[PDB]
This record gives C-alpha cells, structure tokens and sequence, in this order.
C-alpha cells in the first residue's frame, strides 16, 4: 500500500 | 485573537520554471531540503506559534482528558490460526501499540508473543507487515521506526518465541511470502542510495526488486528472483498458491487496480530457487486486476475487474489460458462492488460486497459460485477477517459509527452455519441510542447523486446552528465506509457537533467507474462533489458556513486545501492532514511517482493543464469580495512522513501566510504543526493519536468559539  | 506574528520566510524570486510555455514561480523551493538549517529553523518558528495557539484554551485539556477516558476500551483483532496455535492482536485500551498474543487452543491461556511497546520509549517503533510459515512454526515481521515506510524484517521461532539472527534491510512496500517447504521467504528491497534512508529523505524509490531469503543466512546471500531494470517504476509482489506449488507475481505500476500476473511452477524449477525464476507470463499487460483467491490444480480463481468495473470472480485454467476460455464463477453485480474474496474450508468462498457504502458478507460454493449463506450484519463495515483454505472456521470483525464493534466466529464444520458473537466492547459514557446515522444522496454540480453519511444527536432542530465536521477523501479507488471514531463522537457529544462523511467520486464506492469519475481530467469532480456536500448540509440546516469544518488526509488533504482555495466563503475551518499540496512536483519524491495514475504528471502538457487549475500550492489567491476571507487553516504533518513528503505542507503554509496572512482582511489563523518521530500515520502510537485529535478539535473550538458541553 503506497497510496497517499 | 492573533496575538502572534507570522515568521519571516525568505522568498527565492529567481526560482522560475517553464512548464510547456507557462512560467511558474516556486519561491519556497528551498524548503524541499529537510536536512538544511533553513528548513529546520522554519519548522521551529512555525511550531513556536502553533502549539501556544492550540494549548491556550482549557478546551484542549478537557478534550484530551475525555479522549483518554473514552478511548480507554479493549481493542481486539480477529483470532487467526497458524499451525497448531491461535494468534490475535490486543490493546488493553491505552497501550501505544497493540500486542500480538498466542494461545495453544481456543479455550487455552494466552501469552504475549510480540510486544512492540518494549522496543521504543515512546511507542514509535511499530509492526508493519508479517508472515507466518505455512506450518506456523516460524514468524517474519516488519518493523518501522518513527512512522517511516522503511521496514526492517526480523525473524522468530514461534515455539518459545525465540529470536533468530536473520535481519532484512532496505525493505519498503514489500511482500512477505514463505515457500511451503519452509526454506525461506520472498520479499522486496530497494538498492542502496546516497544520503539517508530513515524517512526524512525525499529521494525517489525506483528499481524495487524481489528477493528470496534463505533462513539462517546473511541477507547478502539472498537470491534475486525478479527485476525490471528497463521499467524502474514496476513493483513485483510474490505470493504462494494455496497448495504451495506456484509463486504468483503481481506486478504494479501506479495505483490503479490493475496488475500483470506471472507465475512460476516451483516443481518446474531445475534445482530449486537459485536465480531468476522461469516466469510464465499469464497476464502481461496492465489492462486489469487479477487478485488470487484460490486454485484447484491448474484452475485458478481470481477476483478481477476486467470488463467488470464492480468486480467479479473468474476461473483461469493455466493449461487453457486464453480469455475466451475463462469461466465466470461469480458474475459482476449490477451495482454492488465485490470488495474482497477469501477461500476457506477447502471449498467455501467468503465474498464481501459493498451495497450503497455498506458491507454484506456471503458464503458461496467454490465449484459453482452459488450463494449458500448470508452472514447477518447491521449497517456498517467488515474491517477484519480470518480464514484461509485449510481453516475450518472464520472470524470477522464488524464496525460502525456508533458501535466500537463485534468479532463474530462461525464453525464451518457444522451442517447449519451458526455465527455467534465471539467478542464485543462497549464504550461507557457514550450512549449509542442517543444518536442516529442517516444516509442521503445529494445531487452534484453535474446532476450525479453522491452518498453522504450524517451522524447527529437524535431530535436536533435543523436550523443551521450546529457546528459540523465534514470528512472526505475521493481518490485511489478507496471506499470511505462507516467506522468507529471516539474522537469524532466527542465532537458530537461534548461540542454539540454534526458529523458528515461524503462518498465523493474518485473512491471505489460504486466501482471503477466511480474511481474514473474523480481522476485525471475529471479530478475537479471530487472538489465539486465535496463543495456540494457542504452546500447540502447548509441548505438542509445541519450547519452554517461559519460553523463548518472540513477535514481530509493526504489525497483528502489535497481535497480540503483545494476547496479552501476554490470556495473560501463555504467553510469556517479547514484541517488538512499530511496533504499533497504541490501537484506540479509531487511525482519527484519517494513514492510520489506512483500517484500519476490518479493525478497525471506535469511532464505532460495535457496533465499540467489539469493540475495548475487546482494545485493547492499554485492557487492561493486573495478572495475578490471584501466580506470574504480564507477559513481558519491547520496543516498537520510530521518529519518522517516519507509517503507524502512534508515539504508539500511547508511550501503551502509559507504561501498561505505570505499571500493571504499578510492581507489586513485576514483574521482567521493559517497554521502548521510539524510533529517529530511520526510519519504518514500508519503505526502512530496511541499517545500521539490522542495529541493530534486534541489539537484538531482545540483548533475548531478556538476558531469557532465553541463551548464545551460536559
């Protein structure tokens, strides 16, 4: 998970 | 009320950049260096005026004390089985970090297995990701320091909770998958880089690699199993199939729900894992999502969005791989989003659906896909689940706006499936019966109907007199579903507030078409949807503009900051957490390059034309009308936020204070707080969570002059  | 002065901040007027013929000035570009004395001094000067402002009122003390009171309740994760033992996470109430517990049986005595609290003096070392071996005898776990995305993987023998020498460094955005022979584990790492790697640096993350670690060896010996040197943004996560026969590789580029799917039959490896694997490229494009559910031999069950924006279940036979031959096990629903699927007790499937922003949980037959049982829930969310293929039971956790929640257990060996309450907690002092949750659908600018949840005290007069807290995100296919927030409930009970959550476009509430509705060229739809939510709450008499606070985090920080620029007349107060404020430069730092699937990239002229129109940093503008000023604004960030680099907020507040704060019609404060030893938010210790929410509602109370209701 690398979403802002 | 403004008994301070904004710090003098140097403007670099020479920092002019050409974007496809458009000249952009970036006078605070020097704030992009987090390690400089200039940046540190700027941060210090800002914290020096914010903290005294937030703490001047006894209301913060009253909120913190009440927050500490009502947040002090037992918190459990679902029980889950690995090997012959059960595991679960537990917080007595106020522990900085939840503790992983082990018990040898469902009725047996529980003991501490991993306590992260003892690894740090301020609870800022947190667990981030973990993987048990197939037989449950060995344990791998990620640790993050001070909220950074960077991870150190360590290893444990479960029996006796024994520490092992194995340490894995440079781990970030990584998978964790043991081969079923227990020999080792797949993970991701990044190559060495110059400068620091602690979460304070801004250096972009590229060339992520898949490694295999043989237990009992040095990391230096680790096997390189996949790399994409021609495609530096590609990220390959590995997992083992249920039978342990295939390594499945999900390759992503960006944040769209899409992936390539390669596989490796481990039986077909000549001499075990010794180098780059014999990958078979089943799906070799980014046109759809393929999320492994289960397999029976070569017949693989995937959750997909290929030609199905609301998602569905397909069977792909590896020996008959053509799309025309794929079998649709559980067809796409007309409206309901299939959120996730799990395989349990060999031949059951647990499907979680989102119907109008509420969860339903169902049991299906693997062979046919036929519905067998609905698990009865109230209106709310499923936020936890346990039950893999070999397991003969399920655990699932339910939450909602007014309920801390419930963990249910269901024995799937029984002919008639009776799910019972396994765990329940009630927060004393918060009478859930005093409040109600309504869902409405308001029309947006273009006529589209948007869902919004409203939580208020029962029996209130809709005369527009109540202070309101409206939350939104709107992006990245993320669904903002009902959740238990004590912090937001104190606002209702002790500050007389109305709470609101708008499911604006960009999210995944109504599938991929909902996601597409608020991205790229359509990004403005998000802001339009959110502004229309505000207007609805005003028109219906829930609140007034001077009593309304809007809030969002990260992409939601971008949301509320843009809405502040575009409609300052509409809000009394704005709290933007860890926001993406520089839409022109975002892609340059850490993992920012992955967000271009939602936002676009300023490298392209088309995309730049979208971005300049709403970019918070580049749209700070004194309101034309004399009777209108900017709302009260508080930006919250931290010095180890390497997800959204803090420079975003630093440049933004400097711009706000210079352009708007200098003007004589502005009396509403424009403030930033930069925390230490914290990051984007994940893993943040309880103590810091309480500090943050106290700051937030102290800001609201002071700016709106709200009396405490004991």
């Amino acid at each position: 998970g690398f979403r802002p | 009320m403004l008994s301070f002065q904004y710090p003098d901040v140097y403007r670099d007027e020479t920092a002019i950049q050409d974007y496809h013929g458009h000249k952009v000035c970036d006078p605070y570009a020097w704030l992009e260096d987090p390690d400089s004395e200039q940046t540190k001094a700027f941060v210090e000067a800002q914290n020096k005026i914010t903290v005294p402002f937030l703490e001047q009122c006894p209301i913060r003390g009253l909120y913190k004390e009440r927050m500490t009171e009502l947040y002090d309740y037992p918190k459990y994760s679902c029980h889950f089985k690995k090997g012959k033992r059960y595991f679960y996470f537990y917080n007595t109430g106020l522990q900085n970090q939840r503790v992983l517990y082990v018990q040898d049986s469902l009725e047996g005595e529980a003991r501490v297995f991993l306590d992260p609290n003892i690894l740090s003096d301020d609870g800022t070392v947190a667990l981030r990701g973990y993987a048990f071996s197939e037989d449950g005898e060995y344990f791998a776990y990620g640790l993050s320091a001070s909220g950074s995305d960077w991870v150190t993987i360590k290893f444990m023998k479960v029996d006796g909770a024994k520490e092992l020498p194995d340490v894995l460094e440079r781990v970030k955005f990584s998978c964790m998958a043991w081969t079923h022979d227990g020999k080792g584990m797949f993970y991701n790492a990044y190559p060495q880089q110059d400068g620091k790697s602690d979460g304070t640096e801004t250096s972009t993350n590229l060339h992520q690699k898949l490694y295999y670690h043989v237990l009992g060896t040095d990391q230096s010996e680790d096997i390189l199993c996949a790399e994409f040197p021609d495609e530096p943004k590609w990220m390959g996560g590995a997992e083992l199939s249920d039978d342990g026969r295939y390594v499945l590789l999900s390759i992503r580029e960006g944040c769209d729900p899409v992936n390539r799917l390669w596989y490796c039959d481990l039986q077909q490896e000549s001499n075990g894992i010794t180098g780059i694997l014999k990958w078979v490229k089943l799906i070799d494009n980014f046109e759809g999502e393929y999320d492994y559910v289960t397999n029976e031999g070569t017949v693989f069950t995937f959750k997909t969005n290929r030609h199905s924006p609301n998602y569905r279940l397909i069977n792909i036979d590896f020996t008959d791989p053509e799309e025309s031959k794929w079998k649709v096990l559980v067809p796409e629903h007309e409206k309901d989003v299939l959120e996730w699927v799990a395989c349990v007790r060999s031949n059951f499937l647990v499907l979680c659906y989102l119907h109008d922003v509420k969860n339903t949980l169902q049991l299906h037959d693997l062979a046919t896909g036929a519905l067998l049982k609905i698990f009865p829930l109230e209106v709310g969310s499923v936020v936890g689940y346990s039950g893999q293929k070999k397991d003969t039971e399920i655990f699932y956790q339910f939450t909602s706006f007014l309920s801390p929640g419930i963990i249910y257990h269901c024995d799937l060996t029984k002919e008639e499936l009776e799910p019972r309450v396994f765990r329940e907690v009630t927060v004393k002092g918060i009478d859930a019966s005093d409040y109600q949750t309504v869902q409405i659908f308001y029309p947006s600018k273009d006529g589209t109907k948007i869902p919004m949840f409203i939580v208020h005290k029962k029996g209130i007069k809709l005369d527009g007199s109540h202070p309101a807290f409206l939350y939104g995100y709107g992006g990245f296919n993320i669904s903002i579903t009902p959740n238990y927030s004590v912090s937001r409930l104190i606002f209702v009970r002790h500050m007389g507030g109305v709470l609101a959550v708008a499911n604006i476009r960009g999210g995944g509430e109504y599938g991929e078409t909902w996601h597409k509705g608020g991205i790229l060229a359509n990004k403005q739809n998000c802001f339009d949807d959110f502004q229309c939510a505000a207007e609805y709450l005003i028109k219906e008499g829930y609140t007034s503009p001077k009593r309304l606070t809007i809030n969002g985090g990260a992409n939601g920080g971008l949301l509320v900051a843009t809405c502040a620029n575009q409609r300052p007349d509409l809000f009394g107060c704005v709290i933007a957490q860890v926001g993406v404020m520089d839409m022109l430069k975002f892609h340059k730092y850490t993992i920012g390059h992955a967000w271009t699937t939602d936002y676009g990239c300023s490298d392209s002229k088309q995309h730049f034309e979208w971005l300049i129109k709403y970019s918070p940093l580049h749209n700070v503008k004194l309101p034309e009308a004399d009777d209108i000023q900017y709302p009260s604004m508080l930006l919250l960030t931290a010095d180890h936020d390497d997800r959204v680099v803090p420079l975003h907020s630093l440049k933004f507040i400097a711009t706000l204070q210079y352009i708007v704060g200098r003007s004589r019609k502005q009396n509403n404060p424009l403030l930033i707080h930069v925390d230490t030893k914290a990051g984007h938010g994940a893993g943040k210790p309880t103590a810091k969570v309480i500090e943050e929410v106290s700051d937030m509602f102290a800001f609201i109370a002071r700016c709106l002059n709200i009396d405490w209701i004991p």
